[PDB]
DNA sequence: GCCGATGAAACCCTGGTTCGATTCTAGGAGATGGCATTTT
DNA sequence: AAAATGCCATCTCCTAGAATCGAACCAGGGTTTCATCGGC
């Protein structure tokens, strides 16, 4: 099949040994593992240094120092869409976001969010949270924890964290949480949530100010729409200007990408808006589009409903700079790995099963294959830019990494009971959320997996269950376990798969990245109930 | 004209969705499927039944790569060893010569002779220079060029070894892109003498190659743009390329580009009608086809060519798949090829439903199509063998224009033989006239392939130099071709003896004036002739004719015999290739 | 004569041999084929011979079933051993369908049926012969002849009564028009209808029409063409009809009468629930009824995901045999059903289920919580505890002027900071069997609790399914046998007839008996409608003579 | 005209064929442990 | 001398593609019954 030769780089402990290098087992040592994947980029490999000694020994949690900029292990990696101001480029006085205010009356006849008030059990506080009501976390076993349940009154489909450090009219400690909502809540096979064809809707997006230090958070704005279930939720971090909260971005069931200008309030008293018309639109005749991710403050890479991927620049958005097959069916989602000592390259997954990584400079030649999975409807996929890695799932209770160069050096990070619905991600630190169709969240340090060698991994990776969702059909009662588990990184395990109530599957989990808020994360269930933690 | 039956391929797969057929000199069919190039080697039939399952034998044509990067460490492009088993991405054949270049998902360009990789082309520098993203041959002369990271063309020749093999040497390069820039050369089309790349910034350039230049001056011809090139084709010094949305012709005489706005943002790929009279291209797509005529302003106008067929075939799919417009469905284009005299068109494709969808290897299938592009067609230079008869059956049998008067009774060169030449040099004076590939298809055309005219010219260069057949292979050769042409020979009387490595049989002179296909021994031993020197066969180790079914001596396997200057060099001259057909030998 | 040919043509003749017999031949077998082309009586030309043909690549010599060196002057002198030849695998795989084993799509089965053909060579061999000579299921055989079809030719037979394709290899195909072209009648019922409605007064004597036609050559076309007008007035396609002569009244005669000539798919997969989930919800909405795993791909992903949703469902779908952990709550069992020949499962949530399997038990209670997680340690006691060290490997220091320098460790001296389901009585492998097993018993108890186990009364359980398809012999007696095992039947032979009759146990000796005397006899074969006073249109004088006479 | 024999038609039985989904098997991938050698 | 590196064997699980198995369906041929013809 394959040979070598024997022309090497220099400096290489690859190149002083001369061993072909096939599988991830063939890097027996080290330093030769980490060269193999990393290259041999001093500047590179000092942020590695930063990150290996700054985050060697969090295995399930990390100092909130080594997250401020005056730490000299901050390793703050910025995601392309932030490297400009895009505003001007991107709206302005022709694409501004045109809105209408309406009342309780007028929304409560678009959106029927959920009237029955919820049962929810959390330590020893059983108590009824009505649609809009929040309960702080209660006296629990096993320490103090800081944090919130929202019962946000229906389906959750996504959540997004505006990252914004401080503004002219924004205070360090206050943050930003978009939240997705669908009135077709409590039923899996609801037929407005199909994923295949054009449909349109009335859904709401409700936007949270929240205070980091006090954990006081507000509901100021819903947004009423008719886009459909929107997902990929993307603050544009580069669309900002002295009005603006900041830009929203999402694919919708309509099959386009919007841009919504968040307009800021004079006050937190809140507003109900009807979305009359975006600031972008980003759509093609005769196809939907599924996925999206940032490549520039200007440009979009997207994945298409028949396997397509295009290109679109946001500056001149009626035409995609190119528009290849990449599929041969529904891309899942489409992720760009970004590096400021590397090519930016683009990752897809659809429901065929292949997970493939190209360079956009040129699909034809550099379209790499990591793997073919079991084919499925929800394979989570994003990039951890500390390890230079995607974190994904089989679609099938595996959770993997995989270096964005040296695609057949594929770690697995931890083995669920099932299904995995949910990963989150930071720039900020190497810490791996991941949500479970059983309700369980778990974090595992993806940064002990990568930056370390192959032999003893079920010994040296371990995850931690944060929190367990139950529901109880004789109560119709949830319950959140507040009570830590370890898992060991399994061998050989058995790919698991099993029913659990349709509400407790955790949909989405994501990092606050800024250094004021960056130990806080969001977690959701179908069920409605946003749950944030301030991990300390 | 009616087409022949579609070739259904089964259980092979493409990597990508790109352009995935070649159609090489000799006829065969290269497809880059995944993870073994696939070959439709090509076959002879007198009847193929209008079917072209009868003319390519499909198969796998695994091939074994050298990873010439594999101890390096990937720098910018860091999909580079990203997956490190070597597997074809792209596949071009030569336009001229026997051989193929193959580029590899890791950014090598090896050329390969049968399953034999050549050369590994490489030249000392910066690992982008070292990495290539395209190649392309020289249509006129044996060298490539190929495109790396740096935005520059490296220009590879060809020079012969001890044992007559090729090797390709690093001869020059230009840069195209500019200084400490990371575009990448993509696309690079050769055309006559004008070269024409095309940058990952999707900036294109021209330039003039020649034995004359060493390092030839580029230009510009197309600003950067983010509208990615989707093909680049030239016809008629005048470069055409779409990308989404558009087509482009650049007049290479008056460097104008005139622009037309295709309705429609799938993949259009360019197929040149290079024998037209006027200038004219088919741009086709998954899902429309046109003719544009490369005027001042380009002219659209309907592609009565292909588009028929492709819609008198999806309708039948449609009736059996799609009943009811249930479905939304698409064409699948995996691949286009003009055949190498520009006759005829080979599409590879399928036919799917846009649907979740979960296939595995043995679940695919896909069909190639073969249909004439013109009214008629001629024997072209460009194409060798089974190509002509492969061009014969599209078309529908019916001949390729002949000169005036033409019939096989005609002598080679107008019997105007170069006998002042050195014999291999009037060997290939022969091989290149024009009379001989006439009468080189026309065998394939009838019921017994004829040599009657390549014998005279043969004895032609036996009766000049007669005092210097002293050899008894050479007199036994020259004897039977004066039997067959039935002319003086220079002596009768005196043997032969030849030999294989268990028995050793002794002629009269005298019998091999008797008969026309076989010998008889002193033991009365009777044995069949070799179809080019008219010795006897004794042996196992022969190449045989596919078309007339002739067995040639290998000269290459035969240590035992003194064959002299004459028999020896007809035998090292037509080691590969039929003198009856033009069709590549078979091995024993 | 002795024939010449090339000795490259020999090799192949001799291969194409070896293929033919099954991979193998003795070195007598290649001296009868190679004396035909060469002088054997030579001992150099016997040594050339013998190379030609050993010295090829792929050509094996076994001494006495074992491999040996290919001495070609020891193996034509040694006379104290047996000698044979055969070939490489891939040589087998490659002169019979022209590719490898590793390429060659047809499957290890086929190539078994491939090879039995190649032996048979001119002959051919019948598709029932060749399932008992390779000892292949007659029930994969000729799906497996479909995949090599393509390297064969063949023609319909008559063997052992059964209609049957004789086979052989491709090369042995003859343009020559067959000398006994096998006749269907069944073709020919448009003609025969045709006919009758071409003709005079649309009725025809049935023996002219069957001579017109030329069916009295064969015992089976007469045979056939009566079956054939049987069923055609069974059809009402045609009708049999009696006419009377008009020109003597005493005359009647068998006849057939003519009669008559013969906006989207919407998929409701989503991206926001498991897979596993959305499964569950339209198995629990089909309720008691189930729904078939067709069903479901149908309504969820569409046809084309099949495949990937079958090799996904098998993680959480419960077979009654093998069942998985009892999580509780939400579980999906399946279980075969029928759709005529088409055997899938059905799905069931798990209460839809235990209310079919166990109609008379106690519907369940429903579950609550599981207890609760019982560790008490905090955050920090688990960080701690649960630290294993890296390897070394990347490395940094701070210089003294501030700037961070990266170092691989060892590189500068700085030390490191660091299988039957029982349905409440009813035993039965799929639904199907189950209802048929329940519509026997249904049966037996309306028409008087015996029956003779024949076609008549798998018409009779057929109509009471409502099932347009009809019951095979070995269905029915499939689910008598356990009926008679769950004791909800009694069955016997009954000595006479040998037929298997049934009974209810409550029914007495003295109604079997009354049951079999009352079937004895029982008139059959009754004569059709009676036509007078017209003409028949004949073929034959003979016919038109008995009905003038 | 009646009774018995033969032939003729209808009905039933048996086995192969046909078809497709599920099941099974083969081959490959991945991980750990153990042992040996190399490097620090 | 100890830790790290390298490679092999064994065990476990997955995936693709082939094989199996039930049931229906169909045709041919045997058997049984009924009708007609011939003989007494």
């Amino acid at each position: 099949s394959t040979k070598n030769m024997k022309s090497s780089s220099p400096g290489s402990s690859l190149g002083q040994k001369g061993r072909p290098i096939r599988l991830l087992k063939d890097l027996s040592s080290a330093r030769d593992k980490i060269e193999r994947i990393y290259g041999l980029n001093k500047e590179k490999l000092l942020l590695l240094a930063k990150v290996k000694e700054g985050f060697e020994t969090s295995v399930f949690d990390f100092p909130f120092k080594n997250i401020q900029p005056d730490s000299p292990y901050f390793v703050c990696l910025d995601p392309p869409c932030k490297k400009e101001s895009a505003y001007n480029k991107v709206i302005g006085d022709k694409n501004r976001t045109v809105y209408h205010e309406i009342n309780k009356t007028e929304f409560e006849n678009m959106i029927k969010l959920r009237t029955k008030r919820l049962k929810l059990l959390i330590g020893e506080v059983d108590a009824e949270v009505s649609t809009g009501d929040k309960i702080e976390f209660p006296v629990l076993a096993n320490g103090k924890r800081r944090g919130f349940i929202y019962n946000v009154g229906g389906l959750v489909t996504d959540i997004a964290w505006l990252n914004i450090e401080e503004n002219t009219d924004i205070g360090k400690d206050i943050q930003y949480l978009a939240v997705a909502v669908s009135q077709y809540m409590d039923e899996p096979l609801n037929e407005h949530l199909e994923m295949f064809d054009k449909e349109k809707h009335s859904s709401c997006i409700q936007i949270f100010k929240m205070n980091t230090s006090t954990l006081h958070c507000v509901k100021v704005q819903t947004i009423v729409h008719s886009f459909g279930e929107v997902w990929d939720l993307k603050w544009h971090e580069g669309c900002h200007a002295p009005h603006l909260v900041g830009c929203l971005s999402f694919v919708s069931q309509e099959g386009t990408i919007n841009f919504l200008e968040i307009i800021d309030n004079a006050t937190d008293v809140h507003v109900f808006k009807m979305c009359e018309k975006p600031s972008l639109t980003l759509s093609l005749a005769d196809s939907l589009i599924t996925t999206f991710d940032f490549l520039s403050p200007t440009t979009v890479v997207c994945g298409f409903k028949n396997g397509f991927v295009a290109e679109f620049d946001l500056t001149d958005p009626e035409v995609p700079s190119f528009y290849d097959q990449v599929h041969d069916s529904y891309i899942l989602s489409v992720s760009t790995a970004y590096s400021d000592f590397e090519d930016t390259v683009v990752s897809t997954v659809a429901v065929d099963g292949y997970f493939y990584i190209f360079n956009p400079k040129d699909i034809a030649t550099t379209k790499t294959t990591v793997s073919r999975f079991r084919g499925s409807n929800l394979v989570p996929v994003v990039y951890c830019p500390q390890i230079y890695s995607y974190i994904y799932s089989d679609g099938a209770s595996s959770l993997r990494a995989v270096p964005s160069r040296a695609a057949f050096a594929v770690h697995p990070l931890v083995s669920r009971e099932t299904t995995i619905t949910a990963i989150g991600v930071s720039r900020l630190h190497p810490m791996v959320l991941a949500g479970s169709a059983d309700g369980s969240l778990i974090i595992t340090n993806a940064a002990r997996r990568l930056l370390h060698g192959i032999k003893n991994s079920s010994a040296t990776q371990k995850s931690l269950r944060l929190w367990k969702w139950d529901y109880s059909i004789k109560d119709d009662k949830y319950r959140i376990d507040s009570s830590y588990e370890v898992y060991p990184l399994t061998v050989n395990d058995v790919s698991k798969a099993k029913i659990d109530a349709h509400g407790i599957n955790i949909t989405c989990t994501k990092w606050n990245e800024t250094s004021a808020g960056g130990k806080c994360y969001a977690f959701s269930n179908s069920a409605g109930l946003l749950t944030l933690e301030y991990l300390s | 004209m009616k087409l022949l039956k579609d070739l259904l391929v089964d259980r092979k797969e493409f990597e990508d969705w790109k352009n995935n057929l070649t159609w090489a000199r000799d006829g065969t069919l290269y497809l880059t499927t995944f993870p073994d190039i696939s070959i439709g080697q090509p076959k002879y039939a007198k009847d193929i039944n209008c079917n072209s399952k009868n003319l390519f034998h499909v198969k796998e044509f695994p091939l074994e790569f050298e990873n010439k990067l594999d101890f390096e460490l990937a720098q910018q492009n860091g999909l580079l060893n990203s997956q490190p088993v070597c597997y074809p991405r792209v596949c071009k054949p030569s336009p001229i010569d026997d051989w193929m270049a193959v580029l590899s998902n890791n950014g090598n360009v090896s050329v390969f002779k049968d399953n034999k990789m050549l050369t590994n082309l490489d030249s000392k520098g910066n690992l982008s220079s070292r990495t290539y993203h395209c190649f392309e041959w020289n249509p006129i002369e044996s060298s490539i060029v190929v495109g790396n990271e740096d935005g520059e063309l490296q220009f590879f020749s060809i020079r012969k070894n001890s044992e007559n093999t090729p090797e390709f040497y690093f001869e020059s390069s230009i840069r195209l892109s500019d200084a400490g820039s990371k575009d990448w050369v993509t696309h690079i089309v050769w055309y006559e003498d004008v070269l024409v790349a095309a940058l990952s910034n999707n900036s294109v350039f021209s330039m003039t190659v020649s034995a004359s230049s060493h390092q030839p001056v580029s230009r510009m011809i197309q600003n950067a743009s983010r509208r990615k090139i989707t093909d680049l084709k030239i016809v008629d010094y005048k470069v055409v390329l779409t990308c989404p949305g558009y087509v482009h012709k650049i007049d290479l005489k008056n460097y104008s580009i005139s622009s037309l706005k295709t309705g429609s943002l799938e993949n259009f790929h360019i197929i040149p009608l290079n024998h037209e009279k006027e200038s004219t291209i088919l741009l086709m797509s998954n899902k429309t086809s046109y003719k544009v005529l490369l005027e001042d302003e380009l002219h659209v106008t309907a592609d009565n060519i292909i588009a028929p067929y492709l819609e008198k075939k999806f309708k039948k799919w449609s009736t059996i798949w799609n009943e009811f417009n249930n479905y939304e469905t698409t064409l699948v284009i995996h691949g286009i090829s003009l055949s190498p005299d520009g006759y005829s068109i080979a599409i590879v494709y399928d036919m799917e439903r846009v649907a979740f969808k979960y296939k595995i290897a043995s679940e695919q299938s896909f069909n190639i199509m073969f249909a004439p592009l013109y009214h008629t067609w001629t024997i072209s230079e460009r194409a060798v063998g089974l190509a002509w008869y492969q061009t014969y059956q599209i078309y529908n049998q019916s001949l390729p224009k002949l000169p005036e008067n033409f019939s096989m009774n005609k002598k080679l060169l107008n019997g105007n033989y170069p006998i002042s030449l050195d014999f291999q040099s009037y060997l290939n004076a022969l091989m290149k006239s024009e009379e001989m590939r006439i009468i080189m298809f026309l065998n394939m055309t009838i019921d017994k392939p004829s040599i009657l005219s390549f014998l005279e010219a043969l004895y032609e260069y036996a009766i000049n130099k007669k005092s210097e057949l002293t050899n008894s292979f050479d007199l036994a050769c020259v004897l039977s071709i004066a039997a067959i042409l039935k002319r003086e020979a220079p002596i009768y009387n005196g043997t032969l003896l030849m030999k294989n490595s268990f028995l050793e049989e002794t002629f009269n002179l005298e019998s091999f004036t008797a008969d026309p296909e076989t010998v008889t021994s002193t033991t009365n031993n009777t044995w069949k002739r070799c179809g080019v020197t008219l010795l006897p066969i004794l042996t196992t180790h022969v190449k045989i004719c596919p078309v007339s079914k002739q067995r040639v001596i290998d000269i290459k396997r035969d240590d035992l015999n003194d064959y002299g200057w004459f028999t020896r060099g007809l035998l090292e001259r037509f080691n590969e290739i039929s003198v009856y057909c033009g069709t590549t030998l078979e091995v024993m | 004569m002795v024939l010449t040919i090339y000795p490259d043509e020999l090799v192949q003749i001799v291969s194409d041999k070896i293929a033919s017999n099954k991979g193998k031949i003795t070195l007598n077998q290649l001296w009868d084929i190679s004396g035909k082309y060469f002088d054997l009586s030579d001992k150099k030309v016997k040594q050339f011979v013998l190379s030609c043909v050993i010295l090829k690549k792929d050509i094996e010599v076994y001494c006495d079933g074992a491999i040996t060196t290919k001495n070609v002057t020891d193996i034509i002198g040694d006379a104290n051993h047996s000698y044979s030849v055969g070939i490489t695998e891939d040589s087998l795989w490659t002169l019979l369908t022209g590719y490898t084993k590793k390429e060659s799509t047809i499957g290890n089965s086929a190539f078994e049926l491939l090879l039995e053909v190649a032996k048979s060579g001119e002959k051919g061999i019948n598709t029932m012969d060749l399932a008992q000579v390779t000892g292949q299921d007659p029930r994969s055989v000729t799906g497996r002849i479909k995949k090599i079809n393509h390297l064969l030719t063949s023609s319909q037979l008559i063997y052992k009564g059964h209609v049957v394709k004789q086979l052989k290899l491709k090369k042995f195909s003859h343009d020559g028009v067959d000398s006994n072209p096998y006749i269907n009648i069944r073709d020919h019922l448009a003609t025969i209808v045709e006919v009758v409605k071409r003709s005079k007064n649309g009725i025809r004597q049935i023996i002219d029409l069957k001579r017109e036609l030329k069916f009295d050559k064969e015992k089976r076309l007469s045979k056939a063409f009566i079956a054939a007008i049987a069923w055609l007035d069974e059809k009402e396609y045609l009708k049999k009809v009696l006419v009377v002569s008009p020109k003597n009244p005493a005359i009647k005669i068998r006849c057939v009468k003519y009669v008559k000539d013969i906006v989207k798919n919407e998929v409701l997969l989503n991206r926001f629930y498991p897979l596993q989930n959305q499964t569950y919800d339209i198995a629990d909405k089909s309720g008691l009824k189930g729904i078939s795993t067709m069903d479901v791909v149908n309504r969820i992903t569409g046809k084309e995901f099949q495949r990937a949703f079958t090799k996904s469902s098998e993680y959480y779908l419960e077979s009654v045999d093998k069942q998985k952990e009892n999580t509780g709550g939400y579980r999906l069992f399946r279980i075969y059903d029928f759709e005529g020949k088409k055997k899938f499962f059905r799905l069931f949530t798990a209460q839809n289920f235990q209310k079919l399997t166990n109609a008379e038990d106690e519907i369940s209670v429903p579950k609550g919580f599981d207890e609760l997680g019982k560790s008490r340690t905090d955050l920090k006691t688990l960080n701690e505890d649960n630290f294993v060290a890296l390897n070394n490997t990347v490395r940094f220091t701070t210089d003294s002027d501030g700037q961070d320098i990266f170092f691989w460790h060892g590189e500068l001296k700085i030390p490191p900071n660091s299988k039957v389901v029982n349905f409440g009585g009813f035993s039965a492998r799929s639904l199907r069997s189950l209802q048929r097993q329940r519509a026997i018993l249904k049966v037996m108890n309306t028409i008087g609790g015996v029956a003779y186990l024949r076609e008549q009364f798998y018409e009779s359980v057929s109509k009471y399914m409502g099932s347009t398809t009809t019951l095979d012999k070995k269905t029915v007696r499939g689910d008598v046998d356990l009926m008679v095992e769950s004791e909800k039947l009694g069955a016997r032979t009954e000595p006479v007839s040998g037929r298997k009759i049934i009974f209810l146990p409550t029914v007495g000796e003295d109604a079997i008996q009354r049951y079999i005397l009352k079937e004895k006899d029982s008139k059959k074969a009754t004569f059709t409608d009676v036509i007078h006073d017209t003409e028949i249109y004949f073929f034959d004088q003979t016919e038109k003579n008995r009905f003038h006479r």
